[PDB]
């Protein structure tokens, strides 16, 4: 019932190999819907979901202009961060930013987000109050002072409480047939003998949307968290996701094991056993 | 400098049936920095016209990418995914486990 | 809808 809009910016320097690359992608929930790549011959914000294609030229012109400006601003920012950490011109570095808004089933703002990382380490984040910053170190304190002087937090609050939520609700309505449709997993349990002594039970969940899912193995009703191998939820490429959970069981004890599946698309949570 | 080695999963979009058209996926995730080399191999030779998703990243800042191509599995043909990253001394080859 | 382009770091 709740939804999110997020943008993910990646800026990466590559000294000796041109100017830093700037990439930006937008998501609603687990659905990508736009992209921008400064390495393109003619960089533009481009559609990646059918329900955004109906936006007019003024939309695509705005998003392209913002991203082209961001390409330059993030290049300047990467130069600034190199200075803050006394880093040589010779190394490559990464600046990442993720921001956006969460809304409830009624469309009201639950929380806004703006977080940044430098070389994979948290750097600065807008606090949940949308009014103050948390800086990770003395370099990020310099960014904080710049952003306080530019009244950045006030602008984030305005965006996050306003246009972010308004456009997210617009997207949720234009893409309702997919964005507001939870597809349940198709499930099954496989059995892979290892030895005469034990075998693997693997519980599969396929074709589900959104990616949030719980797969657990119980033995005599007790969760086997420590003994369960979970793979990372992975995309099928058709918008849906896949996941499995595996446990190693003593031969002949298989019926003491139950796989439990929780997912928004299911009428009721599932309990599964190996069916030989 | 944080560096994180990629996790690699090789799998099909739909349950694999010989002679039926499908998509072969190689999903790389959890890595940092973002530069990565990924090829899909058919009996050891690099497949052309492989596509990939746009660069994005997880809440822990690690990157993920899906590489994929249309394919038709057979009982002979072997498929794999060849991954190179700054964390890797030599490219990693992960074979498509048709046995699940 | 992107946030407007803001201040450098
Ligand atoms: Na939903």
């Amino acid at each position: 019932g709740s939804h999110s809009m997020r943008y993910f910016y990646t800026a990466m320097s590559r000294p000796g190999r041109g100017e830093p690359r700037f990439i930006a992608v937008g998501y609603v929930d687990d659905t990508q819907f736009v992209r921008f790549d400064s390495d393109a011959a003619s960089p533009r914000m481009a559609p990646r979901a059918p329900w955004i294609e109906q936006e007019g030229p003024e939309y695509w012109d705005r998003e392209t202009q913002i991203s082209k400006t961001n390409t330059q601003t993030y290049r300047e920012s990467l130069r600034n961060l190199r200075g803050y950490y006394n880093q040589s011109e010779a190394g490559s570095h990464t600046l990442q930013r993720m921001y956006g808004c969460d809304v409830g089933p009624d469309g009201r703002l639950l929380r806004g987000h703006d977080q940044s990382a430098y070389d994979g380490k948290d750097y600065i984040a807008l606090n949940e109050d949308l009014s103050s910053w948390t800086a990770a170190d003395t370099a990020a304190q310099i960014t904080q002072r710049k952003w306080e002087a530019a009244r950045e937090a006030e602008q984030w609050r305005a965006y996050l409480e306003g246009l972010c939520v308004e456009w997210l609700r617009r997207y949720l309505e234009n893409g309702k047939e997919t964005l507001q449709r939870a597809d349940p997993p198709k499930t099954h349990v496989t059995h892979h003998p290892i030895s005469d002594h034990e075998a693997t039970l693997r519980c599969w969940a396929l074709g589900f949307y959104p990616a949030e899912i719980t797969l657990t193995w119980q033995r005599d009703g007790e969760d086997q968290t420590q003994d369960t191998e979970l793979v990372e939820t992975r995309p099928a490429g058709d918008r849906t996701f896949q996941k499995w959970a595996a446990v190693v069981v003593p031969s002949g004890e298989e019926q003491r094991y139950t796989c439990h599946v929780q997912h928004e698309g299911l009428p009721k949570p599932l309990t599964l056993r190996w069916e030989p | 400098m944080i560096q994180r080695t990629p996790k690699i999963q090789v799998y099909s979009r739909h349950p694999a049936e010989n002679g039926k058209s499908n998509f072969l996926n190689c999903y790389v995730s959890g890595f940092h920095p973002s530069d990565i080399e990924v090829d899909l191999l058919k009996n050891g030779e690099r497949i052309e016209k492989v596509e990939h998703s746009d660069l994005s990243f997880s809440k822990d800042w690690s990157f993920y990418l899906l590489y994929y191509t249309e394919f038709t599995p057979t009982e002979k043909d072997e498929y794999a995914c060849r991954v190179n990253h700054v964390t890797l001394s030599q490219p990693k080859i992960v074979k498509w486990d048709r046995d699940m | 809808h992107l946030a407007s382009s803001g201040h450098s770091y």
